[PDB]
């Protein structure tokens, strides 16, 4: 049982006011059932896509989610997954700088 | 690469335990247990992979498989209803697509066996007048008030079968075709040369195996206990 | 049911060729098998086809196989009394024992057997044991004789057999006639259509 | 130059009656065809995804897979039945089969599987093989499988003639996107202090990030993973570990193909 990476990062450079994509890329995982939800403020984003799911040379699973959104000063964005691998959903939330 | 059953004929009440056995000395990983039924194919009712190990096949209601040893398949009806009146056919194989087929083994189930009943069997001598205008000599064999109509009926020439020369009614005949459990007869016909009847040397014998009860079946009737039995007669041959 | 056969079933004479048919949906068809069953017996393999075009033979049987068309045929050539039996077609849809069996149920052959000496008769035969009890025997009659039953209850007509003295090579039909009633055997075969030549002796 | 294809199949069974296989296949990387549990028929994932195969060979082709998907996962259970109590639900199994093409008439083909996230077995010349490190049991479905005359005959043509071919005529078909030229933007940011140059969009993936204070190579440079973009681009960012006030005179160079040798060059 592989526990997994989550990466959260934005397609263009990051502006206030101006519409970008956020990806949430969710590697090394096995075995593939997974939830993965993308949160504006702790709430689900609703308009979320999928690529298909596929697996590296080393066998382990990996999915990239992505939504549009508008950053602002004060809204927050995260990438909530739930895997048997874990007892607990892991956050990991966008963080510009990073 | 062969495969047997036991056994091979059975005829059982509604309700009763009936277990049919599959053997098999190829040290096939795989066995298989199908019934055939008129206007269908074989149907598979469960199979194995190998000891221990059994699983349903496409009809498996109503029976339970056993796969104590590589050797030994074994189809389990507890609860035995007409409905499993059929032949069962067990085959065994190895990683190959080939599964090598048992002989089968028919089985009747009848509602109440209170009409068993054994043949009465008499060998009819060739005529004086067949052998003089053919110079051939045909015995007739009669089984005769048997129920139910699971007989198997074989002809012996001094200890020995024989099949040249012979035909058997490929279907018992109604004694009582009005009547509801009527009994049957089955004739056959051994046809010799004339110069093989006449010798004396020469013992013919009509063999009647019957279905019937088992040991273990109750019976309270006053007349003997119908059990599974050979009855035969017999003559010689002469000048 | 993935695995049809036609004729249900056919009557030939002996010497003549058949053909039987097997179409099926079985997917995937690694191989079909064709079996023959004789009445009563288990299944003998004629035959086992596992190309996408194939042909086999087998003495008097050939068969083909077509996967595009999931068509099989088999033919048997010049007919013996020994053919008649039912002809099982079998679709196997795996290379290995993973695969499961689809089979077809069956074809029916009779194959009427040609008596080239007839010789009609009607004969009584006494019991071994008591002399009082005896049968009648219709035999050596052609195959366009057909036995009816009796039109008396207590009188017992089998159906027609062929026997086949294998070493003589040959053949000869023959039904028994019985009867616990008053009963004989010049009147024992009454109700059916018997050749005016039959000999009842004495 | 080298193009790898890759089929990559993934198999999950619960239990004894649920299952879904989940295919997708992969050009270098490029996504060519999807073929998702729920739908019958193999999906395009590019206009050129046919290749050069004609619609009657496409169709063939697909109608093989159709097959195999349903047999495969019958073969599957059939397998657990086998070998069981030794071997329980949940299973997943992974495929992966391809060719690797490369200059000439060249190439390379693969098929492994992996039960349960290990590689444990693959075709090989013309019979499937268990691979080193793999356990004992499954001996016994390599017999069977290695039993299956049709199916051996079948892959052999797939990895010997079929994939090569295929992917000939892919790399014709999907030659513009393939040769695709992207171009990276930049950004930068800082953590607790901690440098960031973010590169984004670019395509193909061989990329140069490297923090620099004027001409001198920053070696502390840190270049973390290639992250995908959802258009098919690449994504990657490099860190720098430095002293609060030494900013100042630090830049992030990028080169990449499809800048022509003007790097990006963002100063801090
Ligand atoms: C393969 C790389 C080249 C690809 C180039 C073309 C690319 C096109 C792009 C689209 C691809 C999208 C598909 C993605 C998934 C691909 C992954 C690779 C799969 C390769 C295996 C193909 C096997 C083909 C033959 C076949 O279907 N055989 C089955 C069907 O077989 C029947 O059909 C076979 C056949 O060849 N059929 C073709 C057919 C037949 C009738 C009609 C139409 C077609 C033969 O006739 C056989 O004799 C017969 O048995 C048979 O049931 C097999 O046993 C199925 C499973 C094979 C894989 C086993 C993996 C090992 C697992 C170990 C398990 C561990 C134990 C767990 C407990
Ligand atoms: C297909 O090619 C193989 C050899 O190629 C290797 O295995 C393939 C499945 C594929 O993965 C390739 O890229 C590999 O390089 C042939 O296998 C040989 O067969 C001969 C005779 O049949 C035998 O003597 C050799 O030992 C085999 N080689 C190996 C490594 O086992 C196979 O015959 C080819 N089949 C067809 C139909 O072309
Ligand atoms: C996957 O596809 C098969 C074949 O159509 C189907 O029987 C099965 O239910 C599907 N699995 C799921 C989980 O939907
Ligand atoms: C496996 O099948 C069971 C019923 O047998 C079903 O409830 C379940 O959803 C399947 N398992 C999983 C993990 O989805």
């Amino acid at each position: 049982q592989k526990t997994p990476q989550i990466q959260v990062y934005s397609r263009h450079p990051p502006e206030n006011g101006k519409p970008n994509i956020l990806n949430c890329y969710v590697t090394q995982f096995h075995p593939p059932h997974i939830e993965i939800q993308m949160l504006k403020n702790g709430k689900k984003i609703p308009k979320v896509e999928m690529s298909d799911m596929s697996f590296s040379k080393d066998w382990s699973f990996y999915i990239l989610a992505h939504t549009e959104f508008t950053p602002t000063e004060t809204d927050t964005y995260a990438c909530r997954v739930k895997h048997a691998s874990m007892a607990e959903p892991k956050t990991v939330y966008w963080d510009r700088d990073m | 690469a062969a495969v047997t059953q036991s056994p091979r004929n059975k005829v059982a009440v509604t309700g009763g335990k009936v277990t049919l056995s599959c053997n098999q000395t190829n040290n096939h990983n795989n066995m298989y247990w199908y019934r055939q039924d008129t206007g269908h194919g074989l149907r598979l009712i469960h199979y194995s992979y190998g000891a221990g190990s059994t699983e349903k096949g496409d009809i498996p209601d109503g029976y339970k498989a056993s796969r104590p040893s590589q050797e030994n398949f074994s189809l389990i009806l507890e609860l035995a209803t007409p409905s499993q009146t059929s032949v069962y056919f067990c085959a065994s194989g190895d990683e190959g697509y080939t599964q090598y087929f048992g002989p089968g083994t028919r089985l009747l189930v009848l509602e109440d066996l209170r009409n068993v009943t054994p043949p009465k069997v008499s060998l009819f001598e060739p005529s004086k007048a067949e052998i003089s205008h053919t110079q051939k000599a045909t015995l007739v064999c009669l089984a005769t008030g048997f129920y139910p109509d699971h007989v198997e009926l074989s002809w012996w020439v001094n200890g020995k079968e024989v099949h040249s020369g012979v035909c058997t009614d490929p279907q018992p005949l109604k004694e009582q075709p009005a009547l509801n459990d009527s009994r049957y007869s089955l004739s056959s016909r051994l046809r010799v040369s004339a110069t093989f009847w006449q010798n004396p040397r020469n013992h013919f014998r009509c063999q009647v195996q019957f279905y019937g009860l088992s040991e273990n079946d109750e019976w309270t009737q006053d007349r003997a206990k119908p059990v599974t039995q050979i009855v035969s007669a017999e003559a010689w041959g002469r000048a | 049911t993935q695995v049809e056969q036609s004729p249900q079933s056919l009557v030939v004479r002996q010497g003549e060729n058949c053909v039987l048919q097997c179409n099926y949906s079985v997917t995937p068809d690694n191989h079909l098998r064709w079996f023959k069953q004789d009445t009563g017996k288990g299944l003998v393999s004629l035959t086992v086809l596992v190309d996408q075009k194939d042909k086999t033979s087998n003495g008097r049987y050939s068969a083909t196989l077509d996967k595009d068309a999931k068509h099989s045929t088999l033919h048997i050539t010049a007919t013996l009394l020994d053919d008649t039996a039912t002809y099982i077609c079998v679709v196997g849809d795996r290379g290995s024992a993973l695969g499961r069996l689809h089979f077809g149920a069956g074809t029916q052959l009779i194959v009427i057997p040609d008596i080239q000496n007839p010789d009609p008769a009607v004969y009584q035969l006494r019991d071994s044991k008591s002399s009082d009890k005896s049968v009648c025997l219709f035999t050596d009659f052609d195959s366009q004789t057909n036995v009816s039953q009796s039109k008396d209850s207590d009188v017992y007509i089998t159906d027609k057999c062929v026997l086949d003295m294998r070493s003589m090579d040959f053949k000869s039909n023959s039904a028994v006639a019985w009867s616990n009633k008053d009963f004989a055997c010049a009147n024992a075969f009454n109700n059916s259509i018997i050749p005016e030549d039959t000999f009842f002796p004495s | 130059k080298n193009y790898t294809f890759r089929c990559l199949q993934m198999s999950s069974f619960a239990n004894r009656s649920w299952s879904r296989t989940d295919s997708v296949v992969w050009l270098g990387d490029l996504q060519t065809h999807r073929w998702s549990n729920d739908s019958a028929t193999i999906s395009f994932t590019k206009p050129w995804s046919q290749g050069k195969l004609s619609n009657q060979q496409w169709e063939k082709l697909q109608h093989m897979f159709q097959v195999y998907r349903v047999s495969f996962t019958r073969d599957i259970q059939e397998l657990v039945k086998m070998m069981s109590p030794k071997e329980d639900y949940p299973i997943e199994i992974q495929l992966s089969a391809g060719c690797e093409m490369y200059p000439g008439n060249a190439s390379e083909s693969f098929l492994h599987v992996a039960f349960q996230g290990k590689y444990v077995v693959r075709f090989w010349g013309t019979s499937w093989q268990t691979v080193p490190g793999a356990p004992s049991w499954l001996d016994l479905p390599i017999k069977v499988l290695n039993a299956d005359q049709g199916t051996s005959a079948t892959v052999q043509m797939l990895l010997n003639d079929t994939c090569p071919l295929f992917v000939r005529g892919l790399l014709e078909a999907g030659k513009s996107d393939l040769e695709k030229q992207e171009k990276p933007v930049a950004w930068l940011s800082s953590v607790p202090r901690q440098l960031v140059c973010h590169v984004s969009g670019f395509y193909p993936k061989p990329v140069w990030v490297m923090w620099m204070r004027g001409d001198q190579e920053q070696q502390g440079t840190h270049r973390g993973d290639f992250l995908p973009n959802a258009d098919e681009t690449w994504y990657l960012q490099a860190t720098l570990d430095v002293e609060a006030g030494e900013e100042a005179g630090l830049a992030c160079r990028v080169k990449h193909s499809s800048l022509g040798g003007q790097d990006i060059i963002l100063y801090w």
